[PDB]
């Protein structure tokens, strides 16, 4: 075999690129800023029918101010998330502040590359990390298991990634409101997911200033859905 | 075969294939000298001036081991940062114990074990550096060269890098035509006529040459860079020489 | 310490180990849960290969974790074992600092949790094992059932089934199972479990294991006879 | 580094399958064949020892049957040297029971736990696992008279009657043909040589090729006693059942 | 080719395959530029972007009051190796009430990223760094290699395309080493060094990133509507 | 075949890494030479200093590892001189931890067993060397004992390493068949280092000036090793005769 | 038996303002009955428009201010250098005191 | 904590503890119970020092319940003071010791018969017909000596528990608050509300 | 650095041989014969003196070995494997075992922890498995005299006499029509030199063999007087001298 921590020829270490490949293989999850907040949305995409849809967590809560959306490996990001949340929470003990949202991306990008012969293999999953602090506003991150991050006015990750990227460059500019970046998540979803979206098969999320971060209920997502659909047949 | 894919493995001949190899990357590197004199030592390097952007005297390459030892070498400059830290340890946990400071013959038997402790295992490489070392103590002065494999001699005159045969054949002369000995001012202007005549087996990239000593009288026993005046009279030697 | 890196990724995003474990899952004798309106049932076949057997004593296939909480399996046997006493031992850890039994939910996490574990740990090979657990949480009667992989992925199921031909049996429980009106009574429930092993087993005599698990700590294994009157009576009605 | 001479000894194949545990059952599988056998009134155990030279001790030897406590005792195949290293463990896992409860330990406790320490060679470590299977002969008060086997896998079942080692496959068609549960031990006793007489890969079945041993209740009032045969009561037993 | 497994094998020519597929990272890396005068010194670097959704890779960062760096390759290594820095520099500051050397920095870069090339199990960082720095001993400039390698220079440039800003700084050292006491044409020349590593992009407001530290200024960083005033 | 890379069986129980190492032995191209006299045990080295740049008083394979003990290596310098700072080492924490001087052949069990663990162990290479130790020992008299990289050891009435070992040892054995004694009938250690040169010059067929040669000399009480004026002074007497 | 502790007297007093705030401390320094300096200072500016005395312990005092500069250095550096606001700042000095609570500094700590 | 008491009749085993829970000069609680259920049919009181009581009793609780899952069975009450004895045993040469003295009373299924063990804190255990830890026994094992017989029914059993409690409420310096009572015997344990 | 090798070198092959035990035994093999022999009042074990050159001193290297003063030892196969299990044997007899019950243990004891030593190399790792096959012979008061045989594995067989190495399959038979249970110690010390002789092919004298027998206490080797419970060593080493005097009358 072969070390793990091994640079192939063209200077990649080799475990790191092949993680990227097992996240081309998960379900789709898209991120879009605005000046009103950031949505978080993804596939849910349940394996067989009788299992029970609601029960898929992959959006989750980092603290009242951040919230993350995953793809890929969904097992993996369980420890990050641990991690993400007493990290966040830690800071608030030690400084009596919420903590930036680049700073708690830094810190679980931190974990990435403490793999070797620390843990066996990189993480394979990706995660969207939405969040609002006073100082930088309404941020995305994007965080993969090189310890890279970018921070995206939009970005679709996943198996539909390409395709959703390529869309979210026409359709985003500064000045979307936030209704207007939910409906534009539900149709881009719409357009990468194989089996016919509904409530039941994805889920939307936000983050707000005001009222923090909330995962949307099944009916009131429903709702959007119904919004969308009229929309497009009204042109 | 896949007897050279491992080090600390014997070849059916008994040779470390690994150790051979590290050889190679010495032999590429740069020509380094050192000369035996009356009551001292004297080193000289080839610092190869890849642009006109290098800052002139200061990337040093001559590394000096507690106040009495001067160390240089040939191949992987990292490899042999890494020995002569090693070595100041060495030197500082003796003098601790003991004292004096450390005679040179018992530090090339410190380097000397740390390197062959890198032929050992498969789990270490072994060290891509010959190393030029010497200085004063009680018994007066020594030089030492130490290869990967970590073998070192005593030396009259020792060269390594890509200008060796060329510096050898040099210093072969040096000791026929003195054998009575030396002077430390002697051996600094032929250090830099060797440095200079060893240059034309890498001619491509002009060079800039860097000189240390430890001598009992010209230095006090301790090691000091040649700077200044007595630098470029040295460099002037040479040129005269090589014309 | 032996510190081997065993799952690691493959040029195509495959971790083969992990993969692997999923085999041995599917090498194990089939196992099904099914909830109903009131209750939860774990089915379990058991190869009769071995005859000479002795039932009293040889190790059951479904388990206890706690007084209300079950755990079935498909897969390595022994590699079973580590799990349900590790799930046993903080089903009292956590009685003891929170001062309140186990939810369902919880316990699947933390099974699920150190099966992730061994994925990406040095030195270890994943699980070969893939679990069930059902049951209910302290002072609720809406009945639970989660399923676990090697990789450590787990979800709620309104009914399931993993081991050797666990997809003829998922195939009758999609067409079978309504979610708009789940088996009313324990009878249904454990009528349903039993006919979905059927499609796959051989005999219905000692090769179906039934138990059922109903609020506030209720569990009991049914026995042979009990388990014999379900495999009469559906064989009767099938003769149509 | 040293990566290069690693067998992974812990690793699944394509199909699921432990290597080292699937070649460690063939190793078993050449080993001399032991045979358990359960009664209503008491446990035999007979074993054939591996091709005997005529200059052996016989009667100061042990390959077969070892004593774990007064209660239990195992049948060997495999290893021998790994099954001394397992059996020295199980010894010492009875004795810290009975230190803490003040009870005998219950003989499927100590069948886990020896079949656990086996699982683990599997999963982690890298070391290979022991190439030893067991047959557990034990009586407690919960389920009275007991037959476990455990195997390289950590994997461990009761049984009735069963066999392991060499010729298991003729063994257990054997003794599924003749056993019936209102058994009583002596029957057990001829049943368990008739069929390692029929099974053996030898000219034929004598007291210096065999081990025995029985755990009965025939003390005196409601104990147990473990008798380990010595040479002449296996020549005897031999005779008495006809075989020789 | 059977000599590239791990860091610890020598090829039979003497070759360490790990080191250079490392240094072969730094080459995809986006171009940063370096130069000095006699009173200041600059870093000058190309950020580059995912796409026109994402934000600019950040390249410069800060390790000290007098000390910084940019970087090219691996992100996360460069972030390890000034990591280690700023922690060096503090030492020098708490226990000796002394700014830490520029050169000493680069001593203990260099044995750092050396220990990562002999061992098993471990491999080399994947990044090179730039150094500037304002000490004792008046403006520095260095390059960091992850072979071990490093030197000081007048003038350099890494990442890709980064040989023509190395042939403009070589032809213009005369010239830019004399620029004493003024800062921004030594910037000037440092952002005309970077453009001659442009193909089909020009330098735009959140692509540019250009950092100075000198005699009387602090290692500070200049983005996004600051370094209009270079373009 | 990763079992010649190793110190594990081959197929036909052999261990090829302890055979490389034998012949790792021979690199230096030295023969050496062991004999025992009545007060006294010499050794002889040749000494072969190619390079003109070398200082002739640092090419040395004799060690002295104690005041009593003195050790010859047959083998590379590196691996000689680890097997010689071991063994000064032990020496020295011997007489330490037991209150008196390791005797010749404890030391060469000593580094005996050290090699064997290498011979049975993976992570550790065999050193390629062989270990010649000398003493006057205060119970046995004079003793030689050999160590090798299999981590064999054995006492010698007289012993030869090297590539042209062979025909000492032969040359050594027809002596002692003529002699009929298991040693040097001699009085001073002078003559028995003479007897020592003579009979490699006939084995070997070559002859020797003062700086081809190397001599340790255990006595009682003391090991000490000879300069080129002492062994010169040993060739003319040679020479004279 | 060696008292790791000693006292180094002085006084120091803050007052807050509606747009401002003083710390103020005086110049000398003690041991016993003797005077150490005239002029040693014992109120820092530690950035951030943060002033910063530790008085009882000139040596836990002078390490506490040292470790706070530090710890002011180092936030800066790990959150885009951000401005450490005062509370955060109380908060941060409350870790590193009770950091040492089973060997405390000994000082009145003022901000 | 102060008084727990343990009387052993024909069919039961009887536990008595006192209530109060004093801390300086006020009375903190006057309805602590001083007890576990360690399994269906054993019983723990204990008394000792602040923390340290609860802390044990708790952990003493969370391995006997590990043991009744993972082998789907309830340990003998001699079995369950055995492991109670060792962990107080191991604990004395700790570098922090629990001080925490025990009663176990608990009904053998399988002997038919109740069973009353006395532990202190440094590990001492004894079998006995009535047991009491503290100042307590200074009062009640003269008293029982005289009153107690071992044929006695449950009912026979709480009047002579009654007979302690009132010689304790004459005597003894504090106020304890009265007494929880439990009861232990073949269908498991139950708890006296009026005493 | 540090042992990296943690992993099994010893694995299981898919026909269930266990490579390196199996060559191991292939080296012992290869080895020099010895041989042990079991009589009613005591037990002899005998090998040859393979002299690697004639200038060596053989009598510096022992092949047979005391192990406690009741038993010895002696090997066939790799001589340095053997020379290190007897250090890690007569060190176990007193850490396990003597320096508890304040007496030596029995041979199957001692012979059970060496076997256990051996096992250990089998399995752990980073290590090779020993090359050598062992013949332990001992008494002690319960189980009277003894003869075992140790393999590479770590398997071991009481015996009544038997031979292991070169020539072991002949010597095996030749001990089979000679031996029986009531042979007297002088009796089994005669067949043990005959069985040699066999396998032996240049010298046959005391010097190139080796013998020791477990027999009568010694109190003459005991070394002091005073105790009487203390009645000397039952092992000993038979001289050349008496080797040569037995050879005569052959
Ligand atoms: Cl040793």
């Amino acid at each position: 075999d072969r070390g793990v921590s091994t640079f192939s020829p063209e200077g990649r270490l080799f475990q790191v690129e092949y993680s990227l490949e097992a996240i081309k293989l998960g379900s789709t999850a898209i991120g879009i800023a605005t000046k009103e907040g950031v949505v978080l949305g993804v596939e849910k995409r349940a394996t067989s029918p009788l299992l029970e849809s609601d029960s898929i967590e992959k959006i989750v809560e980092i603290d009242r101010h951040i919230g993350c959306a995953m793809s890929g490996l969904t097992a993996d990001a369980r420890s990050m998330i641990e991690h993400a949340r007493t990290a966040a929470v830690t800071h608030n003990l030690y400084y009596d502040e919420d903590i930036n949202v680049e700073s708690l991306t830094q810190s679980v990008c931190d974990l990435a590359l403490r793999f070797g012969e620390l843990m066996s293999r990189p993480f394979g999953v990706a995660l969207l990390i939405a969040g609002h602090d006073a100082d930088d506003g309404y941020q995305l991150f994007h965080a993969e298991p090189s310890g890279t991050f970018y921070r995206y006015n939009a970005k679709a990750i996943g198996s539909g990634s390409e395709g959703a990227q390529a869309e979210l460059l026409n359709e985003w500019h500064s000045s979307l409101t936030l209704k207007e970046a939910e409906l534009l998540v539900l149709k881009i979803l719409k357009q990468v997911m194989e089996e016919k979206l509904d409530e039941n098969n994805a889920q939307l999320s936000c983050i707000t200033k005001q009222d923090g971060f909330k995962i949307y209920d099944n009916e009131k997502t429903a709702e959007l859905i119904k919004e969308l659909k009229e929309k497009e047949a009204a042109e | 075969t896949g007897y050279d894919l491992s080090n600390s493995v014997f070849s059916p001949d008994g040779r470390n294939f690994q150790v051979e190899y590290a050889v190679k990357a010495v032999e590429n590197g740069t020509t380094s000298i050192g000369i035996k004199c009356n009551d001292g030592v004297v080193f000289a390097v080839e610092k190869l001036i890849t642009s006109k952007l290098l800052v002139p005297q200061k990337n040093v390459k001559i590394q000096v081991v507690d106040r009495h030892i001067g160390c240089v070498y040939s191949g992987l400059i990292p490899d042999g940062r890494h020995l002569v830290n090693r070595g100041r340890e060495e030197a500082a946990s003796f003098k601790k114990l003991y004292k004096t400071p450390i005679p040179i013959p018992a530090f090339a038997d410190r380097l000397g074990q740390y390197v062959q402790a890198h032929t050992l295992y498969n789990s270490v490489r072994p060290f891509g550096v010959s190393t030029i070392f010497g200085g004063v103590d009680k018994n007066g002065a020594h030089l030492y060269m130490l290869e990967p494999s970590g073998s070192y001699w005593g030396y009259k005159g020792a060269a390594t890098g890509k200008g060796r045969q060329s510096a050898k054949a040099e210093l072969e002369k040096l000791v026929d035509h003195h054998p009575e000995g030396l002077s430390a001012r002697e051996a600094v202007k032929q250090a830099a006529k060797i440095i200079y005549l060893a240059h034309e087996d890498n001619k491509e990239k002009d060079f800039e040459l860097e000189i240390s000593w430890c001598s009992l009288s010209e230095t006090n026993g301790l090691h000091k860079f040649v700077k200044g005046d007595l630098l470029q009279e040295a460099i002037d030697f040479a040129q005269k020489e090589i014309n | 310490g032996y510190d081997r890196a065993l799952s690691i990724f493959s040029p195509d995003g495959h971790i083969f180990q992990v993969e692997y474990a999923l085999e041995a899952v599917k090498r194990g004798t089939c196992a099904v849960g099914v909830k109903g309106k009131n209750c939860v049932v774990l089915g379990c076949e058991r190869r009769s290969t071995l005859k000479l057997q002795d039932t009293r004593i040889t190790p059951s296939k479904v388990s206890k974790i706690d007084s209300h909480v079950v755990l079935s399996f498909s897969g390595l046997n022994a590699d079973s074992r580590i799990l349900i006493e590790k799930a046993r031992v903080e089903a009292q850890s956590h009685r003891l600092t929170l001062e309140d039994p186990v939810t369902v939910e919880y316990l699947t996490r933390y099974v699920a949790g150190v099966q992730q574990r061994y994925t990406q740990s040095g030195g270890v090979r994943p699980f070969g094992v893939s679990t069930l657990i059902a049951g209910f949480d302290p002072r609720d009667d809406e009945p639970k059932l989660y399923q676990t992989e090697p990789s450590g992925i787990y979800s709620s199921w309104s009914a399931q089934t993993i081991g050797r031909n666990s997809k003829t049996v998922r195939e009758f429980l999609e067409k079978n199972y309504d979610r708009k009106e789940p088996p009313a009574t324990v009878e249904e429930c454990v009528k349903l479990t039993v006919r979905s092993l059927l499609e796959v087993v051989q005999t219905g005599a000692k090769n179906i294991e039934i138990t059922v698990v109903k609020p506030d700590s209720d569990i009991v294994a049914l026995s042979s006879e009990e388990i014999n009157q379900y495999v009469t009576q559906i064989e009767q009605e099938k003769q149509e | 580094g040293s990566r290069r001479y690693d067998s992974r000894t812990t690793i699944f194949s394509p199909e699921g399958r432990l290597y080292q545990v699937e070649y460690a059952l063939e190793s078993i599988s050449h080993a001399g064949t032991a045979i358990g056998i359960m009664a209503s009134d008491g446990i035999v155990l007979a074993a054939e020892r591996k091709v005997t030279s005529t200059l052996l001790e016989q009667d100061t030897s042990t390959e077969k049957l070892y004593k774990l406590n007064d209660k239990i005792a195992v049948a060997v195949a495999g290893l021998t040297a790994d099954a001394e290293i397992l059996i020295n463990t199980a010894r010492i896992h009875a004795q810290n029971y009975l230190k803490t409860y003040n009870e005998d330990i219950p003989v499927e406790i100590l069948v886990r736990r020896l079949s656990d320490i086996k699982q683990g060679y599997t999963q982690h470590g890298g070391l290979r696992p022991f190439g030893v299977s067991f047959i557990y002969a034990g009586y407690d008060d919960r389920y009275g008279y007991q037959l476990y086997t455990s195997n390289p896998s950590g994997n461990y079942t009761g049984w009735k009657a069963i066999s392991v080692g060499a010729n298991t496959s003729a063994a257990q068609t054997l003794l599924q043909m003749d056993y019936k549960d209102d058994m009583k031990v002596d029957d057990a006793i001829e049943l368990a040589l008739k069929t390692l007489s029929k099974t053996t890969d030898s000219s034929a079945l004598t007291y210096d090729r065999l081990e025995f041993a029985t755990i009965r209740k025939g003390a005196n009032d409601g104990e147990v006693y473990q008798k380990i045969f010595k040479p002449q009561e296996i020549k005897d037993i031999l005779v008495k059942t006809g075989i020789t | 080719n059977n000599y590239d497994g791990d860091t610890v094998t020598f090829s039979p020519t003497g070759r360490l395959f790990q080191v250079e597929y490392a240094l072969e990272a730094i080459k995809q890396g986006s171009v940063t530029v370096g130069l000095r005068s006699n009173t200041h010194a600059v870093l000058v670097a190309l950020k580059r972007n995912a796409d026109e959704l994402s934000s600019y890779q950040k390249k410069i960062i800060k390790c000290d009051e007098h000390m910084g760096l940019s970087l090219a390759g691996l992100a996360p290594d460069a972030r390890v190796l000034s990591n280690y820095l700023r922690q060096q520099c503090n030492y020098s500051s708490l226990v000796f009430n002394r700014k830490l050397a520029v050169e000493r920095a680069g001593h203990l870069l260099c044995d750092k990223a050396q220990k990562n090339t002999q061992s098993y199990g471990g491999r080399p960082y994947g990044v090179g760094l730039l150094i500037i720095g304002y000490d004792k001993s008046g403006a520095h400039l260095l390059e960091f290699q992850p072979s071990g390698n490093v030197t000081e220079l007048y003038g350099t440039a890494i990442g890709a395309r980064s040989q023509g800003a190395k042939t403009y700084l070589e032809r213009t050292l005369d010239t830019f080493i004399k620029i004493d006491g003024n800062p921004d044409e030594l910037i000037k020349a440092g952002v005309e060094a970077i453009s001659q590593s442009l193909r089909d992009e020009s330098l735009t407001v959140d692509n540019l990133s250009i950092a100075i530290v000198g005699k009387d200024t602090p290692f500070t960083i200049y983005d996004g509507e600051a370094v209009a005033k270079y373009i | 075949g990763y079992d010649r890379h190793i110190t594990i069986f081959s197929p036909e129980g052999r261990l090829y890494q302890v055979e490389y190492a034998f012949k790792a032995t021979n690199q230096t191209n030295i023969n050496s030479l062991a004999v025992r006299g009545k007060d006294c045990t010499v050794v002889i080295s040749q000494k072969k200093v190619p390079d003109k740049l070398l200082d002739p008083t640092t090419v040395s394979y004799i060690f002295c590892i104690s005041r009593t003990i003195g050790m010859v290596v047959n083998g590379p310098i590196p691996d000689a001189r680890n097997a010689a700072l071991r063994a000064k080492a032990e020496a020295a924490e011997f007489r330490y931890k037991y209150g008196y001087d390791m005797p010749c052949d404890v030391l060469a069990k000593r580094m005996a067993n050290l090699s064997q663990i290498y011979t049975q162990r993976a992570y550790m290479r065999p050193l390629g060397v062989i270990l010649t130790f000398v003493s006057v020992d205060e119970e046995l008299g004079p003793s030689i004992y050999k160590t090798d990289p299999a981590g064999y050891y054995v006492g010698y009435k007289a012993t030869a390493t090297g590539p042209k070992q062979q025909e000492i040892t032969t040359n050594l054995e027809n002596h002692f068949k003529k002699s009929k004694i298991d040693h040097i009938n001699e009085e001073s250690w002078e003559k028995v280092v003479e007897f020592a040169i003579t009979h490699m010059i006939d084995a070997l067929g070559t002859e020797f000036s003062k700086n081809d040669l190397e001599v340790g000399v255990a006595t009682k009480d003391k090991f000490f090793t000879l300069s080129a004026e002492n062994i010169e002074e040993r060739l003319v007497a040679i020479a004279e005769q | 038996q060696f008292n790791p502790y000693g006292d180094n007297g002085g006084t120091i007093l803050g007052i807050a303002g509606e747009d401002f705030a003083v710390l103020a401390g005086d110049t000398r320094n003690i041991t016993d009955y003797s005077i150490n300096s005239r002029y040693e200072p014992k109120v820092f500016d530690c950035g951030d428009n943060i002033v910063m005395s530790a008085n009882g312990f000139a040596a836990d005092g002078d390490a506490l201010v040292k470790r706070f500069k530090n710890s002011v250095k180092w936030y800066h550096f790990d959150h885009n250098d951000k401005k450490l606001s005062i509370n955060s700042a109380a908060r941060n000095i409350q870790h590193l005191l009770y950091g040492k609570r089973f060997f405390p500094y000994y000082v009145h700590t003022i901000i | 904590m102060d008084i727990i008491l343990g009387i052993r009749v024909q069919d039961s085993v009887i536990l008595a503890s006192s209530k109060a829970v004093t801390r300086g000069i006020s009375v903190l609680k006057d309805s602590d119970d001083k007890t576990r259920q360690l399994s269906p049919h054993t019983l723990m009181s204990f008394a000792g020092e602040a923390g340290d009581t609860v802390q044990f009793a708790e952990y003493i609780q969370a391995n006997i319940q590990l043991y009744s899952i993972r082998e789907d069975y309830e340990l003998s009450p001699q079995a369950v003071s055995s492991f109670v004895r060792q962990e107080l045993a191991k604990s004395i040469r700790s570098r922090r010791p629990y001080q925490v003295n025990v009663l176990i009373g608990g009904y053998d299924k399988k002997k038919n018969k109740p069973e009353l063990y006395q532990i202190d804190y440094l590990g001492t255990k004894v079998e006995l017909p009535y047991g009491a830890h503290g100042y307590s026994g200074f009062y009640t094992f003269s008293l029982l000596d005289h009153h107690y017989r071992p044929d006695m029914t449950t009912e026979e059993g709480l009047d002579l528990l009654k007979l302690c409690v009132q010689e304790l409420e004459k005597r003894m310096p504090m106020d304890f608050k009265g007494v929880i009572v439990k009861i232990v015997d073949k269908d498991g344990i139950r708890q006296v509300d009026d005493f | 650095m540090t042992d990296r090798y943690s992993f099994s070198l010893t694995t299981f092959s898919p026909s269930g041989k266990l490579g390196q035990i199996d060559y191991a035994l292939t080296a012992v093999k290869q080895g020099v014969t010895s041989l042990g022999i079991k009589a009613t009042n005591g037990v002899v074990i005998a090998t040859e003196k393979k002299s690697s050159s004639p200038l060596a001193m053989s009598e510096t290297l022992s092949k047979v070995s005391l192990l406690t003063p009741d038993i010895g030892a002696v090997y066939s196969g790799m001589g340095p494997d053997y020379r290190v299990l007897v250090d890690k044997s007569r060190k176990v007899a007193h850490t396990s075992y003597k320096r508890i019950y304040g007496e030596y243990p029995p041979t199957k004891l001692l012979v059970s922890e060496v076997a256990k030593i051996m096992q250990e190399a089998t399995q752990s790792g980073g290590v090779r498995p020993f090359g050598v096959s062992l013949l332990i012979a001992g008494h002690d008061e319960f189980n009277g005299f003894s003869l075992y045989q140790v393999d590479p594995s770590g398997s071991y067989f009481p015996w009544k006499a038997t031979a292991i190495g070169k020539g072991s399959v002949a010597a095996k038979t030749f001990l089979e029509k000679r031996w029986n249970d009531e042979l007297e110690l002088e009796d089994a010390i005669h067949i043990a030199l005959l069985t040699l002789k066999e396998s032996v092919e240049g010298e046959f004298n005391g010097d190139t063999i080796e013998l020791a027998i477990i027999g009568d206490e010694n109190p003459d080797l005991l070394g002091y007087t005073g105790i009487p419970t203390d009645k000397g060593p039952r092992f000993r080493k038979l001289t050349s001298q008496e080797i040569n005097d037995r050879l005569e009358a052959l």
